[PDB]
């Protein structure tokens, strides 16, 4: 019928009960523009529903009504890469056709391809920092944390960019048996921001590989809550259709959790603790479900969202909730990064509970997670070596302390440097992390094996 | 004398230096959760006194 | 019955329906989808919907079950993986082409397509039959029958017709029970609601003790077979892990592997690779899977199965408790059931608790942790069981103070802590003597000092050396190395090789991981001998760097003592020990001279 | 139109909502006070008043101003003060006799007692139009036009009438489009939403070789037209200073000043003090109050006048960047608009957030520094426009670590300390290369180094250098003077004279409020090569009295060459300090020999 009102971004109209969960409906203006949306909430006699176009200015009598009885799809195809599109899925910004040849309709998986087992093969995006001390999996997760003052888009545009040079190098150590792809998908990013991420893109040569989904803040927060769906669902039919694993980025997660938590106080919920809604832990671990092996044991989707603190801290329903549904996460200091080490991501809180599965025999070295322990373990004793040595001087340090000071700032200011570009392995990175733990006594080392250790020191 | 100045300054640059780095985080931090959990639970009794 | 008049989230409402239990499950629309009956306003009842809707609209009919949810309680169960709302994921992998159950779909909780062998019991015809009496047995284990046969419960009779030993559907009566003429049939699988606790004969006092193959569970704190136990989780435990080495490396004959929420690849590693493990009691063909049944749910998964998951384990425990057969619970994680409750808390629109959880999730973890425990099988037999809980936590907002925490650690006996510092340094898990506590150690301190070392003067001597180690290492910390003595500095080091070596519990194989309660004891008194003749030795006149550096591969080589296989020597004691003591007792007499 | 139902509070409530849309402002009542519809409940319409409701009745009418609340574009806005609802002060205080807006009483959005000559640009009678194309010229002053006249965003036609050149008011016609039959009356003021964002052609990053009139600022980072960079404030702790200083020393074509949550003494103070002030433009008419826009909303106003005036002085720079200059946007600050968003969802009845905040402001901080940027200009000239973005931050909630400078600092790319020891000591600004950072300087770096540049390692060493001597001053002073290197004294004495030369800056002349980038480029690099030859001469074996004794009139003459003119080489460039190279390559070959 017409619109009965308007409270926040939601529009509660009144119309029949005909529509189902999820159905596309019009509204029409009596100034000449159409906005679509999905039907949140359908009651007796009035509906409640998130338009994706404007937040405001809709009438009550002067409006009217169109019933489309569609649910709501997002149409994927096998040449979705090479083209910039907004949030929404429309070719607006300048980029292809957002024609598809496969139309699937989402209500949180499109035919629930999870996997049914651990995966094998790694992926490495040329840091030994990070895919040493975490070792990501075709299926694993691993979100990058940051805090306000750091540069998580140099560091997401690095690890974007480095794809394409140890991809290839990879692939003859049996650690990818097919191409890959990227999925970039912006939320409440600047424009030099995305100008930059789209222009290390170009200048690195993955244009024609990899998805552009701009989506800024002055636009709707359901069109920016339900761009990520739309890429990840586009990135798993393209990975599902090909065969490839593909690599998604979701950032930043600070946007699509302010984008549901926008809408807390303008509905008849009841929201949870911090001013964020009770049901975030579900929208959180949607973007996780979708993650793990495909369908056919060749293709696989890879998910490392970047997610930026509001308030710089630890204890917070995002970083917590959002860290506890992945696997691991990679945590970024600022005394690293403010010391001149790029990149300031630490390996202190960062783990991988997949790390085991992700090494092998063929392509990676047996020793690898032996010597991973001993060096995660011997950073977080050089950094409480450091810091007690800090405190008491040099009138009481320990003999252990200055070896595991030396190694912690040998290993800081060597395994944590590395170009933006420059390529690495982990043979190399294994060798040098030998013979930098090779300093510290045989007696101290115990959570080695004694064949490990007497085959190499 | 210049044994016992030596001395005590060791002790007091190692009490001044473990106090000033040890005394400030654990209460600055604590001081702000309680701070944003009494915000949150007042929050919370308001949003439920409002329905 | 009623038609859906309003759908608008994860609460649906119908007007014109009869009946609306509080617990009674039932399917509105046509595409089937799981769903509860909450509560009822006037003439409509308001029932809440955990399934995915992609195209359920409002005007349809709604079908109410008329009884609760539950699941099947008979043969098959082991070697199979279902969902929280027993959905098979063999049949609908195949069948509805995708490794997750979709949404608009039907499954029972039992499979129909498969045939077991049924083998007369001590229950014959002439004879009286009780609820909870084992009338049969099926083979399922080589070593014993982990589906036994049992009747209903609430029920009595005279067995009229007894089966012959043979193979037979799950469709085909079998058993016959006179009780005032022709009472029912049976079959080789029994009905019962997962909303209500099964039935026994009497509560008793747990003393049974459980072992869990892990040298820092054992070691920091002794627990027994029908206990609670609460871990804070912070995502750095590893619950994997400790679930994967507990199921393997337990000495249950059964185990009930609950998912509450899961990414879906941890379950579906610790699935693959139970199949290619080897059992502990000489098992073959899958005995790692063939001896637990594993549920797993998804964070993006229905809400029912996840808040059923917990009560279809605990069903499923006390079923297999039932029969006479010692079972583990492991749930994984109360915080992803909670999270649901507080979700449909929110969805519901009523007055919520503080952090966004409901007030009837105490209750609620009372009442599962009071359901599960040690005692008598329900059957005239009376045969004994066992079902211990074990539910990890984790916070919702980055702290510790939460209600499900203290709510699951208040109701609990047991206390399983967790330290960043620890946790940090690859050590899943952390347990440390100030934040871990069991009053059970006291009671299995008799009989794991009649079959086994005296672990429990060991126990009491390593709580207070970490005790000692903990004020001494934040002592050490803020003061400084030049305020402390000698023997504070071999307590300090044995704390912090023992701390390291006992608290990583993870390994790059498969012997860094399942430790005995000897090689725990005789390591542990290795180090508190080495600690006890060292300060003995340094209280006599010497030096802790020359001690320390006099004793050389003498500490090293207890702490590689984890690296061996623990099948050396007899059959679990290691002889390394016998000699690494008179070693230490050789080089206390040098280091003190 | 409508009719007021009820009134409860500060908000009042309209009935007979017929078509009425809850975005557009209207004023309720015959009063005309200022108001808008948040929200609508049926046919009851809830507007929110930002002003006294006394005297409003049940039953008085409600008239609709037929478009959304925003601010108006036209010629004449230079050396005027406007509140962000579109309120002259200049207007109150001729006809009210007062500066606080009063009850009751409305203005016009645009001055009706000065009107401007319109000339026409390059459009016929019959030729295509679009919009953002320069259909003509606007004199804006009595010096220089910067008024363009365009057309508006999202329209195209035909001109089909087109008036000739002469003087004319806001409110009356000039131009006429045709498009699909009579379409509309074209004025020189146009309307624009102050919640939309204006089109433009593409955007871009930030890489626009503009200074803004720092010597300090711009040679310790390099400053571009459109990126985003916040400033940490005290409530008048040397902001306003900087703010002042920035855009009178400023060199822009256009200047925008925006007052959202001001105490009213500093806007006084800045309308007062900026026309005595002399811009570095070559012109003398009132260049610091009519080159620059002055927006001031004080704390006795409404609260829709400071959350709209960073919307409307956003708005009027992007209409400068879609017109075809460059502009710079200084607002402070966001906590009153943030405050203002709180105090007024309180008063509507939003729900709360954490640390007392809504959820709308993180939206609207990310759509703030959105809105502003360098980018192409809209329409068929495609010129080059940017918007430099200055906003102020400061407590609201009782401390530093809110969520608005927590989510400003991290959304922002561009960070500048101020230490209130240095706004104290007289220099401003007093930010430090240890307290700040920013990531664009290699765009600024590589175009004006593409141009003619030395910054970027002048630059590089200059932060590496006050770094060091930072470091080196606290051992300086804790250990001593007696016990150091030779190149410390050297680096911390070079860093003295380049933060004291470079630092001090508080507009004593006309030569250090506008400084060349070929000027602190020379002078940074005459002061690097005054330490490596310093440093490189000790390194070979000399003292450091005879190097500072040696150096004499140099050092003293290299810190007094920025009270002089900057026309020494050609026009801009420094030709005293390349003739120090010869006497520092001279007092280094003869200090090592």
């Amino acid at each position: 019928n017409t619109v009965s009102g308007v409270n926040g971004p939601l529009v509660i109209l009144e119309k029949v009960k005909f529509p189902r969960y999820n159905e596309i409906v019009n509204l029409t203006l009596p100034d000449g523009t159409v906005r679509q949306g999905q039907v949140l909430e359908i009651r007796g006699d009035r509906a409640i529903v998130q338009v994706f176009e404007g937040t405001s200015g809709i009438d009550v009598k002067k409006t009217t009504v169109e019933f489309t009885g569609e649910s709501l799809r997002i149409p994927v195809s096998e040449d979705m890469l090479g083209r910039i599109f907004d949030g929404s899925g429309r070719p607006i910004d300048n980029g292809p056709k957002v024609f598809a040849e496969d139309y699937l309709d989402i209500n949180g998986s499109p035919i629930n391809p999870y996997a049914r087992i651990y995966p094998e093969e790694m992926i490495s995006t040329g840091v030994s920092a990070i895919d040493t001390m975490n070792s990501i999996a075709r299926g694993q997760k691993i979100p990058i944390f940051s805090a306000s003052g750091l540069p998580h888009n140099e560091i997401a545009a690095q690890i974007c960019r480095q794809a394409g040079l140890v991809r290839p190098t990879k692939d003859v150590h049996d650690g990818h048996e097919e191409n890959f792809s990227i999925v970039f998908a912006a939320m409440g990013v600047n424009l030099e921001t995305a100008r930059f991420f789209k222009q290390d893109f170009e200048e690195n040569g993955s244009l024609e590989r990899t998805s552009l989904f701009l989506n800024l803040a002055n636009d709707p927060t359901i069109e920016r809550i339900i761009t990520p769906r739309l890429a990840l669902t586009t990135a798993e039919y393209l990975a599902y259709q090909t065969e490839r694993h593909v690599l998604t980025i979701l950032t930043d997660m600070s946007s699509y959790a302010d984008a549901l938590r926008e809408v807390s106080a303008a509905r008849e919920e009841v929201p949870g603790r911090r001013g964020y809604p009770g049901y975030m832990y579900t929208d959180l671990s949607t973007i996780y479900e979708r993650a793990g092996r495909v369908e056919g044991r060749n293709g696989s989707i890879t998910q490392i969202p970047i997610l930026t603190m509001p308030n710089d801290d630890i204890t917070h329903p995002i970083p917590d909730l959002t860290g506890y549904i992945t696997e691991g996460q990679i945590f970024v200091d600022r005394q690293l990064h403010n010391k001149g080490i790029y990149p300031p991501i630490n390996v202190l809180p960062s783990l991988s509970r997949l790390m085991k599965s992700a090494i092998g025999e063929g392509m990676t070295r047996k020793d690898h997670g032996d010597v991973s322990n001993q060096l995660y373990a011997k950073y977080a004793i050089g950094k409480d070596a450091a810091a007690m040595k800090a405190v008491v001087g040099e009138e009481a340090l320990s003999i252990e302390d200055k070896l595991s000071l030396e190694f912690l700032e040998k290993f800081e200011k060597t395994f944590i440097t590395q170009g933006a570009y420059e390529d690495r392995t982990v043979f190399e990175s294994l060798d040098q992390a030998w013979s930098l733990l090779r300093i510290y006594p045989k007696e101290m080392l115990n959570r080695i094996s004694p064949k490990i250790l007497d085959e190499f020191y | 004398a210049f044994i016992i100045l030596d001395e005590v300054i060791k002790v007091t640059n190692r009490r001044v230096n473990a106090i000033e780095h040890v005394i400030i985080p654990r209460t600055e931090n604590t001081i702000a959760y309680i701070n944003s959990e009494l915000d949150e639970l007042d929050r919370e009794e308001f949003y439920r006194l409002k329905k | 019955y009623g038609a859906i008049y309003s759908v608008s989230g994860p609460v649906v409402i119908a007007e014109n329906m009869i009946g609306c239990a509080m617990y009674e499950l039932v399917k509105v629309g046509h595409d089937n989808l799981v769903g509860e009956v909450i509560r009822i306003d006037g003439d409509k009842a308001t029932i809440q919907v955990y399934e995915e809707t992609a195209g359920l609209t409002v005007g349809d009919p709604v079908l109410r079950t008329g009884k609760p949810l539950s699941v099947e309680l008979g043969p098959g169960l082991m070697e199979t993986i279902y969902d929280g709302i027993q959905r098979p994921l063999k049949a609908i992998k195949e069948e509805s082409q995708s490794i997750y159950i979709p949404r608009g779909i039907d499954t029972p909780a039992l499979d129909r397509t498969i045939k077991w062998q049924f083998t007369p019991g001590k229950f014959q015809v002439g004879d009286h039959i009780s609820g909870g009496d084992i009338y049969g047995s099926v083979f399922e284990n080589s070593l014993i029958s982990s589906h036994k046969i049992l009747l209903p419960p609430r029920s009595r009779g005279t067995i009229t017709w007894i089966a012959p030993a043979g193979e037979y559907t799950l469709d085909e009566k079998i058993l016959e029970v006179e009780f005032d003429g022709k009472k029912s049939d049976f079959t080789l699988y029994h009905t019962w609601p997962v909303r209500v606790p099964r039935p026994v004969t009497e509560k008793l006092s747990a003393d049974y003790p459980l072992l869990t193959g892990q040298r820092v569970l054992d070691a920091l704190f002794p627990c027994v077979q029908g206990g609670t136990t609460c871990i804070p989780g912070a995502f750095g435990c590893g619950k994997t892990v400790i679930s994967q080495s507990l199921s393997k490396y337990s000495n249950s004959d059964a185990i009930i592997y609950v998912g509450c929420g899961e990414r879906g690849n941890e379950m579906a590693e610790v699935l693959m690779e139970f199949p290619e493990l080897y059992t502990e009691m000489s098992g073959t063909k899958e005995p790692i899977m063939k001896r637990t049944t594993l549920v797993a749910n998804t964070s993006n998964m229905p809400v029912a199965a996840r808040e059923a998951s917990i009560y279809t384990g605990i069903t499923l425990a006390e079923y297999f408790r039932d029969q006479g057969k010692n079972v583990s619970m492991i749930a994984d994680s109360s915080s992803r059931w909670a999270e649901a409750l507080r979700e449909i808390s929110g969805r519901l629109g009523e007055m919520p608790a503080d952090q966004g959880f409901p007030a009837y999730l105490g209750a609620k973890l009372a009442s599962f942790y009071e359901r599960a425990g040690k005692a008598v099988a329900l059957g005239s037999p009376d045969r004994t069981g066992s079902v211990s809980i074990v539910a990890a936590v984790s916070p919702a907002g980055g702290d510790f103070s939460d209600p499900v925490t203290t709510a699951t650690l208040g109701i609990t006996q047991v206390f399983w802590g967790l330290d960043k510092k620890l946790a940090q340094r690859k050590h899943f898990p952390s347990i440390n003597t100030s934040v871990s506590y069991s009053k059970y150690t006291n009671v299995l301190n008799k009989f794991y000092d009649s079959n086994y070392p005296e672990f429990p003067v060991l126990r009491d001597r390593m709580k207070e050396i970490l005790s000692n180690a903990e004020e001494l290492e934040q002592v050490v910390q803020l003061v400084g190395k030049s305020a402390l003595s000698d023997s504070d500095k071999i307590t300090l080091d044995v704390a912090t090789l023992i701390k390291e070596d006992f608290l990583q519990q993870n390994g790059y194989s498969t012997y860094d991981a399942f430790c005995p309660i000897w090689k725990t004891f005789d390591m542990m008194r290795a180090f508190i001998s080495y600690h006890d003749e060292a300060q003995k030795a340094v209280a006599n006149g010497a030096n802790w760097s020359k001690l320390a550096d006099s004793t050389g591969d003498v500490k090293h080589a207890v702490s590689s003592s984890k690296f061996f296989e623990p099948s050396r020597g007899e059959k679990e004691v290691h002889g390394e020990f016998e000699k690494l003591l008179s070693t230490m007792q050789e080089r206390f007499a040098e280091s003190t001279d």
